[PDB]
Formats: structure tokens, sequence, C-alpha cells
């Protein structure tokens, strides 16, 4: 390979994942938000932010750095986040090593400005000698071994479905949904609010809840219906009637108990209630009429496939539906992949769905970082566009 | 001519990045297996240092009768 | 003995530097610090048993 | 390799444990405890010459490690050179043919820290193979040396309570989660300074001697009697009351909050519980009796998953009209200390407060007594990549 050592920085919507190229696991997974403490103090890190939010101090405000688009929008504190990466975590000068950073799949418009921002961030602020921009649904697709893939990154900002054909991203069919982990952070906290006696500026308290026990509910108490939940109750009773007739019970009523840690209280929710939060990712009309089923994930599967067919469509359809890549931290819940399997096989029954997913729990949270990690270790610099300082200097001229 | 070179370089860039990642995918599987084995190989030397030092304790306990007389 | 000849008589060979490198495709428009191979043209002793615990 | 030529260096913030050669019958306590300090003569023209003593009061005292962090990478490596040459001279003074037997090929094992930089560890790789000319080098972490001193459990948790800091490290799959490694700046002096608050009429010497007294235990017989008398460093009898049972609670509560915030972010639920069941608390501080049991019991107090004692008692009254228990879904249901190696005689004699050194003797019996060079850089691998070959021999 090349005699090199690159810097891998992934700025997701909820987690800022950073590490080196000579390692396989990142140096740090800090959140993509910061407490502005009020003089202003931008607390970065995981343990520095959870401890400062457990203080519940006034003037503390958790402010995000990456919006729902997957784009950074607070570039000065993201610089201070990246200074917290290079100095406190990476312990290296940003000018010594090359950089590889992550971009979400877009339709084509907002890249050049954020590239110019990344020009202004790598060169004008860190003096990084060269930085490479990879596309995070593309980098996830190549790191699983595919130049043509159907990537669905279900993150905290929502579901990010991306059709990819032969190394290039089909940009007009890239759709970014809104219902993901932070939306599941909202729904879980809403229903348990009579059970926890609870029911921006107080986002110090809100993000602290979403990082301590709401993250604990989504990792443990949440189960996704592998059919639709109305279809799942229909399927589970018909099989249990076969089991009762062949030999000689409702699986919803299984009381899944949550010990709420700030109160020391059992939060007894049956399995349909655990199915209820994960239903809104695929039926967001179950909370409000303003959300169509197309705004949920299920019909947005077929919409992203059919728009990619007009990149001859039916071969593109069989190209994507046999190259399905499932990734994201919100996709780690039990039944996420089988629901995507069901909601897409009911919308394309002719094609056999072969869906792939990083089954490692940790590696699916950092698959955008692990996607950029494999691109950071390419043994030829002609394999990716390595933006030198000249590549900003040609952008400065008119 | 010029059209043959662009399609072949696109196929070469597609296949090589697929191959080099599959190399690093196998590099991911190879390094974790050595970490599993040499950790348990360290556990084997623990049992090796256990049985050598346990027979030393058992032999001197029987040889206490020689110290006793 | 002298602290250098205790080292050279022991442990019996290249040198390495942490240096900028510009790679070739010719030369790429950047550089980066890495561990480049050095080419051809590229004191006291604490007395022991003082820190011996007893 | 030859086991007498095996060198292990364990440098800390305060001291450095050195042993050259394995006893080959049983593993023994490290005899050499050198303070991690070098003497920097500011030589005219700007050069540095690094010394063992204050060279005519022109040298400044440079301790290159504090709170486990390397703060002077050149002064540390020359202090590594200061220790290594002192072994080279002593083996040339004791054996006089050691350069063909004991020094002809020396496998070096420097126990590294989690907070040491990648550029810092690579300069160590650059130093050992060029100036020290040492043909082989293991850069073993202090976390993995601790779990290889135990029975080599696959998932563990390291609590390295030093003198001024406590390193809280999760271990899964014999590896280190660097995104979850945290370190509070509260160590052995936090036990001392909390006794300064409880015993204001004493000094630092009487309280450190109280922290090094045999009557300093933590509750979770000394317990029955109210007052007890310990001895000073100068032989003076000093009486103390119930302050010998306290002073540790703030460090115990701050560790268990940092441990509980560390292992709750493990999304793999099966990996986290075996970490919770293998709590390892190490350090020169941790020689205090009852400190580990109360730190375990504080984890039982703050992070043990159980049905609440109000909710169990109401349901036990509802059954009085057999009690099945409420089954939760959260991971830390069982919290246990890891079982300590009780088969080393000399390490049972001198305590397991420095147990990180003991696993290095097992690793140097694992790697330096076996022909596999997969976890040490050879002379060939240094001539191939140099310090870029450091990231091919890591665990």
């Amino acid at each position: 390979t090349l005699n090199r050592k690159c810097v891998v920085i992934h700025n997701g919507s909820h987690r800022t994942v950073a590490g080196f190229s000579n390692v396989e696991l990142p140096q740090c997974i800090i959140p993509s938000s910061y407490i502005k403490r009020t003089e202003a103090e931008f607390i970065f890190g995981t343990y520095n932010m959870i401890d400062a939010a457990a203080e519940k101090r006034n003037g503390d405000e958790v402010y995000t750095l990456v919006d729902s688009q997957g784009l950074p929008y607070n570039w000065d504190a993201l610089e201070m986040q990246w200074r917290y990466l290079y100095d406190t975590q990476l312990k290296v000068s940003p000018e010594e090593l090359p950089l590889v950073i992550t971009m979400p799949a877009t339709n084509g418009k907002p890249d050049m400005a954020i590239l110019e921002r990344y020009y202004e961030l790598a060169f004008d602020k860190l003096n990084v000698p060269v930085f490479q921009i990879v596309i995070e649904p593309l980098a996830i697709a190549l790191s699983m071994g595919k130049s043509s893939a159907f990537v669905i990154d279900i993150g905290a900002s929502g579901c990010n479905v991306t059709p990819i054909i032969d190394g290039i991203v089909v940009k007009n069919a890239v759709v970014r949904s809104k219902f993901g982990g932070d939306f599941l952070d909202f729904q879980v906290h809403e229903r348990l609010a009579p059970l926890i006696k609870e029911e921006q500026k107080r986002s110090t308290d809100v993000w602290y809840e979403a990082s301590t026990w709401i993250q604990q509910f989504k990792s443990t108490m949440l189960q996704v219906s592998e059919k639709d939940l109305f279809e799942l109750e229909r399927y589970y009773k018909e099989q249990a009637d076969i089991y009762a007739k062949q030999q000689e019970n409702n699986p919803l009523v299984q009381k899944k108990n949550f010990l709420f840690k700030p109160l020391n209280k059992t939060l007894t929710l049956d399995l349909k209630e655990c199915y209820q939060f994960a239903e809104y990712l695929f039926k967001p009309q179950l909370i409000s009429d303003k959300f169509s089923p197309e705004d949920g994930l299920g019909p947005l599967m077929a919409k992203s496939v059919k728009k990619a067919g007009a990149s001859s469509p039916e071969q593109v359809y069989s190209l994507l539906l046999t190259n399905v890549i499932i990734t994201g931290s919100t996709s780690l819940i039990e039944g996420m992949e089988q629901r995507i399997i069901k909601e897409l096989s009911i919308r394309f029954p002719q094609y056999k769905l072969t869906t792939f997913a990083n089954q490692v729990m940790m590696d699916r949270k950092i698959q955008g970082w692990l996607g950029a990690l494999t691109m950071a270790n390419l043994p030829s610099w002609s394999l990716g566009k390595w933006y030198s300082k000249e590549d900003y200097e040609t952008l400065k001229r008119d | 001519e010029k059209r043959k070179k662009e399609r072949n370089l696109h196929l070469q860039k597609i296949n090589s990045i697929i191959d080099f990642i599959k190399e690093r995918q196998s590099e991911q599987w190879s390094r974790q297996e050595r970490c599993f084995q040499f950790g348990r190989l360290g556990a084997s030397l623990h049992n090796q240092m256990e049985k050598d030092e346990q027979k030393r304790i058992e032999r001197t306990a029987k040889q206490r009768l020689a110290a006793l007389k | 003995m002298d602290p250098q000849t205790l080292i050279t008589k022991a442990n019996k060979k290249e040198s390495w530097r942490y240096d900028w490198y510009q790679p070739s495709k010719e030369k790429y428009p950047f550089r980066y610090k890495t561990w480049l191979r050095n080419q051809e043209d590229e004191e006291d002793i604490l007395d022991l048993k003082e820190f011996d615990r007893r | 390799f030859r086991q007498d030529s095996i060198l292990i260096i364990y440098p800390r913030s305060q001291t450095t444990l050195v042993q050259f050669g394995l006893n080959e019958e049983t593993f023994t306590v490290p005899e050499l405890e050198i303070p991690t300090q070098i003497y920097r003569t500011t030589r005219q023209d700007g050069s540095y010459t690094y010394h063992s003593t204050n060279k005519d009061n022109k040298a400044e005292l440079i301790k290159p490690i504090q709170n486990g962090e390397i703060i002077d990478i050149s002064a540390f490596t020359q202090f590594l050179r200061l220790i290594f040459v002192s072994i080279l001279s002593d083996r040339a003074n004791k054996n006089q043919d050691a350069f063909e037997a004991e020094l002809s090929n020396i496998p070096l094992l420097l126990i590294t820290h989690h907070s040491w930089s990648q550029s810092d560890l690579e300069i160590i790789t650059q130093y050992v193979f060029e100036s020290l000319e040492i043909n082989n080098l293991i850069q073993l972490p202090a976390s993995l040396a601790a779990t290889y001193s135990m029975i080599s459990l696959q998932n563990c948790c390291i609590i390295d309570v030093g003198t001024h800091h406590t390193d809280i490290i999760p271990i899964v799959d014999y590896a280190q989660l660097d995104h979850l490694v945290s370190s509070i700046p509260m160590g052995g002096q936090s036990i001392n300074d909390s006794l300064k608050k409880l015993l204001p009429q004493w000094d630092d010497d009487q309280i450190e001697s109280l922290k090094k007294s045999p009557i300093f235990e933590v509750l979770s017989k000394n317990s029955d009697l109210e007052f007890n008398t310990f001895w000073d460093e100068k032989g003076n009898e000093i009486k103390v009351g119930k302050q010998r049972f306290q002073g540790c609670n703030n460090l115990i509560k701050n560790i268990s909050n940092r441990v509980g915030l560390t292992l709750d972010n493990i999304d793999d639920i099966n990996k986290a519980k075996a970490v919770w069941e293998n709590i390892i608390i190490v350090g020169g501080t941790t020689s205090i009796s009852g400190f580990k049991e109360a730190l375990l019991g504080q984890l039982l107090k703050d992070h043990l998953i159980i049905e609440p004692e109000e909710e169990k008692s109401k349901r036990e009254e509802e059954a009085k009209s057999f009690v099945p228990t409420i089954e939760y879904v959260q991971c830390p249901t069982v919290i246990k200390l890891a079982k300590y190696p009780d088969y080393f005689p000399e390490w049972k004699k001198s305590g397991y407060s420095e147990i990180i050194f003991l696993g290095a003797q097992i690793v140097s019996k694992q790697i330096f007594t076996h022909p596999k060079d997969t976890f040490y850089i050879t002379r060939e691998k240094y001539n191939m990549k140099g310090p870029a070959a450091l990231w091919d021999v890591q665990f």
C-alpha cells in the first residue's frame, strides 16, 4: 500500500465519529451536538457532555451541528468540534495527515457550497494539506463490496434511501425521510411521559434524556413489527391457531418491563406498544394526518426504486432490489430489516429481495465512518478525488 | 479509441476498489481472530502457570512431615 | 561502561524519519507527513540496587 | 528468545517498575521501582543532555509522565535509555559476558498507556530501533496487560486508580474501546484530600500515612471499636476516630458514575454484561482494604438492575391473598468483580496493587518465549515500514 496515514472524520446527524486510517475502530464517537454553556463554552465529547447535561445547569444549551440534511450548518463550532477531534482525541496536527470526510447522498445542488465550506474548513481553518470527500451512502455501498447498491441509512434524522448504479449515485432518486432515531426519541419519551412523571433551551435536558434512557429504551424495549403491526397480529394469531389445532395465545400482551432509572419504576409496556413506536417509521399517519404513507419508509422504498428506473427501468429495479444495503443506528432495532423486507416485497413481489446489513451492532452505527475508512486506505490517489489546496485555488478564481 | 479507454478505466476503478476493500474486509477478519486466539492463548499460559505452581504447593505440603519429624 | 557502547555491543538496520511526502501518480498537488525511509546519507547511568525494594 | 534477556518496563506518573529477566519458576514482584523522572541540562546552543541526577544543579527535573500521559516524548525515551543502559551496565558488571548471552538479543516490552499519542508511540518505535538499537519491541497497553494478568477473560473493565487520576477503560473481545475510554482526574490524592476535609488539624504526611495505615478500611474488628491508633512515618502514635472509614466515598461514587456512563453506551447487549461481571480495579491507590468491595457495592447501589424495593414489596403484599419477579430488558443485571489470580506466591506476598506488571510477565512468556513475531516489530519490519509498522503488531 501507500506509505501514509489518513484522518477519518464522520459527521453524522447525531454522532460525530472520528479516527485514524491505520485503525479499524474510531478514536472517538462524540455526539454531533454541543452544549453551549453560558462567556460561551462549547463542550464537545461524550462524557464531557453527558456530565455537563446531568448538571442541568441554566445557560447550558445542547445545539446540534449537522441538520436533517446530513449537512453541517454550524461551521464554527464544527471547526471547534474538529479542533476537539485533532487535539483532544486524535492528538495530531491537522496539517500532518490527509483527511477523509463524509457527505450524505444529495440530488446535486448543496454539495459545492459545503465543498467550499469544507474547502474553508480543511484549508482556511485547519490547514489540512489534502482532504477527500466521499459520499456516505456510496462509501457504505463500496465497503460492503458493491459498486451498484441500494443503500438505506436509517439514522437519527430519518431514513436516507439511496439508489446506486455502478459507482455513481442516482441522485434524482435519493430521498431523505424524516422519521428515524430522534423521531423515535420523541415518540418513546411521549408515551412514557405519564409513566415517568415528566408529561433549544432545555435541550440540555432533552438530549441528556435521549442519550441515557431513551437510547436505552430504543436499544432494549423497542421491537419493530416484521410485518405491518396490523398484519403482524393477523399473522401471529393464524399461526397460533394452527399450533393449537395441530397439538390438541396473544404475543402482544407480553409485558416488557422498563426500569426507569431517574425514578426507579417499572415501565410496563406490552409488545404492541413496543411495536407502536416503530410503526411510525413505516406508518407515520398513526400519529398525525399530515404524514402520508409515502412519507413513511414502506412506500418510500418503491418511490426510490421507481425514480431510479428513469436514471430499462425493470433491469434497474432488479439491480437495486437484489443489492439492498441496510445500515444506520436506528436500523439496529429488532425487526427493522424484516419490515423493510416486507414493505418492499409487497411493493415489488416479482423480484426476490436480497438485503444485506452489517450485523455487528457497533459497526452499523459507524458504517458511514467505516465507509470512509476503507476509502481512506485506497492504495492509489487516483481512485478518489483528493482535494488539494489547489482544488480550492481553482475555485477561488471567479 | 477515446471511448474504449473511458469505459475500461471505469470498469477497472470499479473492480479494483471492490477488490481492495475485500482485501481489507479479510484484513478485518484476520486481525480479530488473532486477538481472540492470543487472548485465549494467554489464558492457556495462565493454566500452564497454574498447574506448575499448584504442584509446588502440593509437594511442600506433603514435605511438611519431613520438616515435622 | 560508556552508555553508547553498552547499546551497540548489545542487541546483536535502517533509520526512519517522520517527514512530508508527495506521492506520484506526476507528483500529486499536496504533501502529507508520514514515516519515510531514510536513505544512506539520511549520557548517564543510574546505579542499580538503589531502587531495589527491600 | 532467552528469558533472562527479557526486559519489561512499566512507567507510571510517579514511578516505573523495571524487571530484567524472568525467574522461570514463578513470576515475582518487580524489584526496581524507579521514579519516572529525567534531568534536563539546558546545554548552551540549545541542546539537551538527559541525566540520572542533577548535573551540577544545571539540570531541571523533568518527569515525562503525569496522569499516565506522556508529556515529553524525547525525555521519556531517554529515561527509557537511562533505565536500559543501567541494565546494560549492571549486566556488564555482574555477568561480564552478557553481551553474548544476556544482552546479545534483548526483547523489549514497554507497557504503554491509552492516553499516549500515535505520534508519541511511533517516536518510541523510532527511538527503540535506532538509538537504543533494540531488535524487538512490544508496545503493550496498560489495559490489556491487566486483563492478561487475570485469567484472560474476553470482556472486562479496567479501573486504574492512580495517584492523581483514575482511568476507566472498557474491554471487549480482548480489545480497547477507544471511543468509550474516559479518565476522571481523581486518584489517590482524592482519597487524601477528602481526609484533609475530614481531618483539618493534620498535615499531608499524617493523612498519607493514614492512607498507608493498616487501619484504613471502607465499610460496605476495626468496625466495632470507635478509636484506633496508627503510627506516623516518624514513629509517632496518632489517634483517629471514624474518619478511617471515610474519605473514599467521593472517589467511589465518581468512578461508579463514570463506569456506569461508560458501559451503558455499549449497544451490543451481550458484550456489556460480561464487562459488568468482570470489574477490575487496579492501581497503587487500590492497596486500601475495602475500597474495591464498596466500589463494587456502589455499582450494586447505583447500577444494579433489580425490581425496586417499593414495587416488589407491594406485589409481595398482593401475593398474600408465591411471587414471580418482574423481568426487565436492561443489561447490568449482575455486577461482579473479576476473579484475581491467586496462584502466584510472590504476587500474593507483595499484593496485586501493581498487577499490570504481572500480565506483562505472562505476555513476555507468551510472545517472547514463542517464535511468533506477530505482536513485536523485528529488525526486518523496522527496515520495511519503520514506525509505520507499529500499527501491524498491535493487539
